[PDB]
């Protein structure tokens, strides 16, 4: 799981940045390390299941993002570099 | 020692000499630290090893890096009069390293 | 590294290093216990090497005897019912075991800039208990 | 069988003929005592009932020496007292006397609801009655008329509160039996062998709980038919009832909502109290324990924190609270629940002239000399210090506070400060005066600070409310509060004790607090020089570290330093060796008057008034001129600890009306200012050798 | 610290630290030996 | 129903205590004296293991390794022996040595389950004493009659019971009401406490074990909290550690404590525990004949720290505090002081803190504490705790624990006002008050304080006054009863001897003088007698009147002083009056510390 905050530049000013959160599965976790830009591909659905409608107050709901592709929005070397 | 806020779990932290291991560790505004950043510092830097002993657990963690450093002079001016020694904060101990 | 540890590897058999931060208190586990039925007073063992006590009295299916069906059964129609969680433990006639748990997190050395350092729960038993203390690689 | 029976020596009808008889039959050494308090009782000038055990045992010897049998009921009611309760209310109930009163527009709701009650008992045994005779179908008829016919029980229907008291010691001394009820114990004491049992504990009272309502019978009320319905509680909490429960909506297929009716019900006023241990009681190298009190009816308000007293109350358990993973078994807490409460010294307040106290009291004015005689009585194993004496006696009796109008206020305590150098016994003088007052608290510099002075505030654990617990200050009000290293404190309680002496109050303004407190209590301080001895050689306002403003604020400042002589060295030497040699003080040709006298004397002299004549007013202006003429020459010199001002002259005036008082006079004279200024003057000679 | 220099003080000698608070009290063994390095003030030794 | 081999248990049982007859007689001495006076002794006795394994070797390992069945045969055996020799049932306690059982909290493993064992460790916290309900009596009204019900639960046998979990009757078997019989009924006390691993045994650095012990009856408050104790009980595991039931958890075990029937207190260094000795004839003779010898004073003072050099006069003054005067409490309320104290200022290698630890050594109750090392509330006990029953309760601190002992302050100079005004009262009023938000009580904290301090220039100076060299405030001074200056001057021949005694060190004993000082202090209570009146008023006078400089100020302290030295000094004599040679001795040892 992972929250995504608003970039701070981006918001308008005089309002304050969102979040949401995210699922990553398979091959997609530990591939974005806290404190960098992201894009998020992903399916944007209720949590349905929740916990239960018994609960007192209006009847909202939460909401996250499932993503399906995740990408950026180094030291090492090769024979064509140690030439060089 | 320190509490985790998500995993509700303790955890041993080292500080920035630990963590730059094999590394430089750069330390800004080099003449305000308090007692227990010098003590930490002067230890690094001379025996290059960090020591604990709390809630339980005594151990010994490396601290081999290198040190670059900026700080200011007494009275934020440089007093060309007079030696070195006596234009900073710091002290022969951590000055001669 | 503890941060290689995923899916592929559940089952099997790993080999890892770290530092120890925490052992408990030793806990208390049976190996061998001897039971009693707390209104027919029918007794049995149960031996471990999620093992619970039987939920019903074991008296009927198990035919011990002829005379055992008789005794199953008496003062007119109605049926002898020994009820839900009928067994006692016997402690003074049973057997224990040691066991303990550890804290494993990665050295904080390696750990990455930004974020705290991950650990793992483990345990052990007998024999291995009381080997290490907090601080050691 | 399940239950079995077991059999014990304990016949109830037995001791219920005894209590009947001894409720009709003792005699005080005029008719019988309780019948003439169950008159009072039923006309409604009495609200509570006292069974004191001493008469229990003398109408048991009376009838033991004339040769009948009886039973031994005083032990019955040790031993099992929580039973008897209900057996003398029975008792009671069966041979109160009619109202020789009537009803009128001046008496309280609760007696009215009785009567309306008791008139409805009868009016529906009236109806029963003739109903049945009416039928056509005398002992069977009334006994047919009980059976069929509901009432008002007799719980509802008493007026009165019924308390025990126990064994004195004397009683049982003379008539040669052990008086277990009255024999004092620490809570260390009390076990689990001694619960149902009727016991006394002597301690120091820490905690008391506001005066609540606790409910004994709920009532309820039936539109459908009209019956009222009452529900028991003796439980911490309990489950209201939703339907009518009576005869006829029981019978019927449509039954009432049952609505709660407050002004039927039964209520006890409940309070509840932590007791404490004293120190001569605590073993080596322990710390004190604690004790639960509880109090119902009429003796609630009897304990105020920091009373030394010996209550009595039946030891009785309760369910266990703690937490449940380490339960074993079916345990208990404990309580006590009061019956009877006595002071080891009594309020001033609660004065009353009598034949008893009024003879010791004219015997006393009668040996003459009362003024010496109780200043010399005050720690009499110190030597010498006589004025000082004098002096502590004036601020125990006090002067006489005046309301001036439009709201202004004009203090009557008066405050004494000691100052000298070490080991002249000032520590001394200031405990024996804390033990002398009914109301006096110790303090010693930095182990009190903060909100030990002052209030805190806290949550109470019986009701959900919050309150502020009151610190020294508070706890000795109308009292002496004794401060000791006075010079040693911090800033923030000589800021309050400035106050206390200014104007008897303490204002905070602080976090979650915004009030003003009351501190009519007097002040006790002693200091030291702040280079150890006194030095002659500096100005007497740098010998010492308080400023000259607070010392000014002082009625009377004494100076006490210790110049070596070879001859007064000789007399004190001999008293202080004598007095280790044995346990009393050398003097033979004087008697020391005890504790309780001076302070009856005291409470006594506390209710007079004297006022100002004109003489009198004269001679004190021109005194009054004459030494704030002279004190400024002094001051100038720089060798006066603070020149004359107005409260000089106030102090004066005090200390004339506190001598007036103490002569039992209601007017002044002049050789009371004479004293006044003598002792004034008698201040100071320790800074002119 | 002065605390410290006392307890050191202490250490040395009798070869043991006393421990006194308000809910423990004790006598600890501290067998060691000390071995100690310091460096002149005015950053020189000095031999007027 | 009965089993025969419980009966042959309790029959080998019986030959056991035939064979020996010690135990028999305890019994007998237990019951006669109960009936003699009627306080009333419980019920128990203690044997001894080392006697059961000369006796029976199987029975002893039957004890040791599976008490359930062996235990209860033997607390038969001995009621029935009880029951028999006289005109509630009886227990037993076990001393001896335990072998390979005796453990501590650290070394407790699951392999010692439902054995007997024996534990040392530091009592941390106790509980509240509380009643628990055992017989209800009860009365109905409609028939006369009284009634009642047992109860019971798991923790009152050693072997497993099939439950009854009886009800509370509050009817009768025909309908009628009940009322209950308070004073009829019968309650048992109980408590629960948690013993640690001693902080000088446990290794450093690591958290510490605990474990739980369960007392009843007559052994409900027998310790507290901070005391080293030894526990001896059966090690035991009670209900189902999760098995009855799903119970998905397996987290949890089974819950273990200690059903202890024997409680020891062990006395140690800096605790509160005091240390008592057993006196025995022998030892009394001995005592009482070395009271009648002249030099009996010189003879003790010699015994003190042989190993040091000379320093006789502080020798005579550390014996002279551990004896000790008396206190006065007069009706009225007052209370007059009894204590010694003892100052000393010296040179820094003189030997104080070798005489201070041999002080705290040598001395029933001691604690010893620095300057700088205990401040605030680690003196006076004013830290506050609370429960978690909700209440707020005071814990004690070094001069609260040593009440009616004495206290080692090393490094005394080095302290602060706050904490000297503290100790102020405790030297002269020997008292502590605390007023703190929700707290207003009195401790008291009667106990004796020796010290060392620092001249302030390093070392002892000639040239100038004794308050230039002492610098600590009159006030304090005078509280002190007496004061010592040391100095080492360099001379050829003390420093020869002194070599030669410090060499043959490199290459009466104490029990017997514990056992004197104990006896002592517990039977003799002197008087004063006129004659050392005269003598102390004629010394009080000179010294008050006298030109001479001193090393401190003259008061009534001062007399007080002289007062307590004589008492202190009858006392070592074993007199029960004071006579003209101890005021004579009071007087010299002022003088020669003042001058
Ligand atoms: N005048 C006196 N008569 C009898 N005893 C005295 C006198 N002066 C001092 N003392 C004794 O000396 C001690 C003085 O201590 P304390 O009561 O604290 O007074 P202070 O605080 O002034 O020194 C007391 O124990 C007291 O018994
Ligand atoms: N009078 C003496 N007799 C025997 N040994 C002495 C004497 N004075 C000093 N010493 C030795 O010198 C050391 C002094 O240690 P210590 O007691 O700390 O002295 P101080 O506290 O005065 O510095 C001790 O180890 C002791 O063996
Ligand atoms: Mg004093
Ligand atoms: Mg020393
Ligand atoms: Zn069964
Ligand atoms: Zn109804």
């Amino acid at each position: 799981r992972v929250t995504l905050q608003e970039a701070p530049g981006t918001v308008p000013p005089g309002r304050l940045p969102r979040h949401r959160e995210v699922i990553l599965l398979a091959d997609l976790v530990d591939v974005s390390k806290p404190g960098e830009e992201v894009e998020v591909t992903g399916i944007y659905k209720n949590n349905y299941d929740g916990n239960l409608n018994a609960k007192n107050g209006f009847p909202v709901f939460a909401t996250i993002i499932e993503a399906n592709s995740i990408k950026r929005r180094v030291f090492s070397w090769t024979e064509e570099e140690e030439r060089e | 020692v320190r509490k985790d806020p998500i995993t509700k779990e303790w955890t041993l932290e080292g500080g920035a000499l630990v963590l730059a291991d094999k590394g430089v560790c750069l330390i800004d505004e080099f003449d305000k630290m308090n007692d227990q950043d010098r003590t930490s510092i002067h230890e690094a830097m001379e025996q290059q090893s960090i020591s604990i002993s709390k809630a339980g657990i005594v151990t010994t963690l490396q601290a081999r890096c290198s040190i670059i450093a900026a700080a200011n002079p007494n009275g934020g001016r440089y007093n060309s009069t007079l030696p070195l020694a006596q234009n900073v904060s710091l002290t022969e101990p951590i000055l001669s390293r | 590294p503890l941060r290689d540890l995923d899916s592929e590897h559940v089952s099997k058999i790993v080999r890892l290093s770290g530092i120890i931060i925490s052992t408990s208190v030793l806990s208390s586990r049976a190996t061998y216990l001897s039971i009693m039925c707390r209104n027919c007073r029918h007794t049995t063992s149960i031996t471990i090497n999620t093992v619970s006590l039987p939920r019903s009295c074991l008296s009927t299916i198990e035919s011990e005897s002829s005379m055992a069906n008789e005794s199953n059964i008496g003062d007119e129609s109605t049926k002898k019912n020994c009820g839900p969680d009928p067994y006692i433990i016997i402690h003074e006639s049973s057997k224990f075991i040691d066991q303990q748990f550890l804290k494993l997190q990665e050295i904080p050395e390696l750990v990455p800039v930004g974020e705290m350092p991950r650990n793992l729960t483990m345990t052990c038993d007998r024999y291995l208990t009381n080997k290490v203390i907090p601080g050691t690689r | 069988a399940a239950l079995p029976s077991i059999q014990l020596p304990v016949d109830y009808n037995n001791l219920f003929n005894e209590i009947t008889d001894f409720l009709v039959t003792f005699k005080q050494d005029k008719g019988p005592k309780y019948m003439a308090m169950l008159q009072k009782v039923a006309n409604r000038e009495l609200n509570s009932v006292i069974i004191d055990l001493d008469d229990i045992l003398q109408y048991q010897n009376e009838k033991f020496l004339q040769g009948t049998q009886a039973d031994d009921l005083v032990s019955a009611i040790q031993q099992n007292a929580n039973h008897f309760t209900e057996l003398f209310c029975r008792a009671i109930d069966n041979n109160m006397p009619l109202p020789t009163k009537e009803i009128d527009y001046k008496d309280d709701v609760l007696d009215v609801i009785l009567n309306q009650r008791r008139l409805r008992n009868e009016r529906m045994l009236s109806d029963r009655t003739n109903e049945i005779r009416s039928e056509n179908l005398n002992d069977a008829l009334r006994e047919v008329v009980e059976d069929e016919t509901e009432l008002f029980p007799p719980n509802l229907t008493r007026r009165y509160f019924l308390y025990f008291k126990p064994l004195s010691q004397n009683c049982a001394r003379r008539y040669r039996k052990k008086a277990i009820s009255s024999k004092p114990l620490s809570v260390r004491q009390i076990k689990g062998d001694f619960l149902g049992q009727l016991i006394t504990v002597r301690g120091i009272i820490t905690r008391v709980s506001d005066v609540k309502p606790a409910v004994e019978v709920i009532a309820y009320t039936c539109d459908q038919c009209g019956y009222e319905v009452f529900q028991e509680v003796n439980s911490r909490t309990f489950t209201p009832l939703s339907e009518c429960t009576s005869e006829e909506c029981s019978q019927n297929q449509t039954k009432g909502q049952l609505f709660m009716s407050t002004r039927a019900s039964k209520f006890s006023a409940f309070q509840e109290c932590k007791i404490q241990e004293l120190s001569q009681q605590v073993p080596v190298g322990h710390i004190p324990r604690s004790l639960n009190i509880h109090v119902n009816g009429t003796l609630v308000r009897s304990l105020s924190p920091g009373d030394i007293v010996d209550v009595t109350g039946i030891f009785l358990p309760a369910p266990y609270t703690g937490f449940k993973a380490l339960k074993a078994g079916l345990l208990t807490e404990t309580y006590l629940e009061a019956q009877f409460v006595r002071q080891h010294k009594k309020k001033f307040a609660s004065f009353s002239l009598t034949s008893d106290v009024e003879e010791r009291v004219m015997e006393l004015i009668t040996s003459g000399d009362v003024y010496n005689r109780l200043a010399k009585s005050i720690a009499p194993e110190i030597y010498g210090n006589l004025d000082v004496k004098k002096a502590l006696l004036l601020l125990l009796v006090g002067g006489v506070d005046k309301r001036v109008g439009d709201g202004m206020k004009i203090r009557g305590d008066i405050n004494v400060c000691l100052m000298g150098d070490p080991g002249v016994a000032k520590s001394q003088l200031l405990k024996a005066i804390c033990k002398i007052s009914p109301r006096g608290v110790y303090t010693t510099g930095k182990g009190s600070s903060g909100v030990g002075l002052t209030a805190a505030v806290m949550k109470d654990p019986v009701t959900d409310e919050m309150i502020l617990e009151g610190g020294a200050l508070v706890l000795a009000d109308n009292g002496i509060c004794c401060i000791d290293e006075f010079d040693k404190m911090d800033e923030s309680d000589r800021t309050a004790i400035h106050e206390v002496m200014e104007q008897q109050t303490i204002s905070i303004s602080k976090a979650g607090i915004n009030t003003t407190l009351n501190a009519r209590t007097s002040i006790l301080a002693a200091a030291n020089p702040l280079y150890g001895r006194y030095n002659p050689r500096l100005s007497p306002l740098d010998n010492i570290n308080l400023p000259a403003a607070l010392l000014s604020r002082f009625d009377i400042l004494f100076l006490m330093l210790d110049i070596p002589s070879r001859d007064d060295d000789e007399k004190l030497a001999e008293h202080v060796t004598y007095v280790h040699m044995h346990n009393k003080q050398p003097d033979l040709d004087f008697t020391p008057v005890e504790p309780s006298k001076m302070r009856e004397y005291i409470a006594y002299a506390k209710t007079k008034r004297p006022v100002m004549s004109e003489a009198v007013n004269d001679y004190v202006v021109q005194a009054y001129i004459r030494l704030r003429q002279d004190s400024k020459r002094e001051m100038d010199s720089k060798f006066s600890f603070g020149q004359a001002t107005p409260r000089t002259l106030l102090g004066i005036i005090r200390l004339s009306q506190a001598l007036a008082k103490l002569r039992l006079a209601d007017m002044v004279d002049i050789d009371d200012v004479e004293e006044a200024l003598r002792l004034v003057r008698v201040s100071k000679e320790s800074l002119y050798q | 610290r002065d605390e410290d220099r006392v307890a050191i003080h202490e250490a040395m000698e009798q070869q043991t630290i006393s421990i006194a608070k308000a809910g423990i009290t004790t006598v600890l063994n501290s067998r060691t030996s000390v071995l100690a390095a310091a460096n002149p003030i005015y950053g020189r030794y000095d031999d007027l | 129903a009965p089993d025969a081999v419980f009966g042959d248990r309790v029959r080998r049982f019986q030959e056991f205590l035939d064979t020996f007859t010690s135990y028999r007689d305890s019994v007998r001495s237990i019951q006669v004296y109960n009936s003699n006076n009627a306080n009333i002794l419980p019920h128990r006795i203690i044997i001894s293991l080392d006697d059961l394994r000369e006796f029976d070797r199987s029975f002893w390992s039957g004890i040791l390794v599976e008490p359930a069945y062996f235990i209860p045969p033997a607390e038969k055996a001995l009621t029935d022996l009880a029951d028999s020799m006289d005109d509630h049932p009886w227990k037993l306690s076990f001393k001896g040595s335990f072998g390979a059982h005796a453990l501590s909290p650290r070394t407790l493993t699951a392999q010692h389950l439902n054995k007997l064992v024996s534990v040392e460790g530091i009592v941390t916290k106790t509980s509240l004493v509380r009643p628990k309900l055992i017989r209800s009596v009860h009365y109905a009204a409609k028939t006369g009659r009284f009634h009642y019900r047992d109860y019971t639960d798991a923790t009152t046998t050693l072997t497993t019971r099939i439950p009854t979990p009886a009800i509370y009757p509050t009817e009768d078997t025909e309908g009628n009401k009940l009322t209950t019989e308070y004073g009829y009924s019968t309650f048992i006390d109980h408590q629960r406490i948690t013993v640690q691993e001693m902080p000088e045994m446990a290794p450093a650095g690591q958290l510490p074990r605990s474990i739980d012990v369960i007392l009843d009856d007559d052994l409900v408050d027998k310790t507290k909290p901070g005391d080293r104790v030894n526990v001896v009980g059966v090690f035991k595991s009670l209900g189902a550690g999760g098995m009855n039931q799903s119970n998905s958890n397996t987290l949890i075990g089974f819950k273990t404590l200690i059903l202890g029937n024997t409680v020891y207190p062990l006395h140690a260094r800096s605790t509160g525990v005091a240390a008592r000795q057993m006196l025995t004839d022998f030892d009394i003779r001995n005592i009482n004949k070395l009271s009648k010898k002249k030099d009996i004073f010189d003879i003790l003072s010699q015994s003190l720290a042989p190993s040091i050099y000379g320093h006789d006069h502080i020798k005579k003054a550390i014996l002279l505090m551990l004896m000790g005067g008396v206190e006065k409490n007069l009706e009225n309320g007052s209370h007059l002081r009894g204590d010694i104290n003892i100052l000393m200022v010296g040179d820094p290698s003189t030997a104080k803190s070798q005489l201070l630890r041999f002080v705290l050594n040598t001395a029933s109750l001691a604690i010893a504490t620095t300057g700088r090392g205990s401040s605030g509330v680690g003196l006076t006990a004013a830290v506050t705790t609370d429960r978690e029953t909700g209440e707020r309760r005071l814990e004690a601190g070094a001069m609260v624990l040593a009440d009616r002992g004495v206290v080692c302050i090393d490094e005394f100079d080095k302290m602060t006002d706050v904490d000297r005004v503290a100790i102020h009262e405790v030297m002269e009023q020997q008292t502590v008050t605390i007023a703190k938000a929700g707290i207003h009580t009195t401790l008291n904290a009667r106990c004796s304080v020796i010290a060392a301090a620092n001249p302030v220039f390093g070392q002892y100076d000639v040239n100038r006054d004794p308050h230039q060299n002492i610098a600590l405030p009159d006030s304090l001074l005078s509280r002190f009863d007496l004061l010592f200056v040391v100095t080492d001057d360099i001379n050829e021949i003390r420093d020869r001897s002194i070599s030669e005694h410090v060499l043959r060190t490199h290459r009466v004993t104490i029990p017997f003088l514990r056992k004197y000082v104990q006896y002592a202090k517990e039977r003799v209570i002197p008087q004063l007698t006129q004659e050392a009146i005269n003598v102390i008023v004629k010394n009080y006078t000179d010294l008050r009147n006298d030109d001479n400089t001193k090393k401190s100020p003259i008061t009534a302290r001062t007399l007080e002083t002289l007062i307590r030295l004589a008492t202190a000094h009858a006392k070592v004599r074993l007199s029960k009056t004071v006579n003209k040679v101890d005021a004579k001795v009071a007087a010299n040892l002022l003088r020669f510390a003042l001058l």
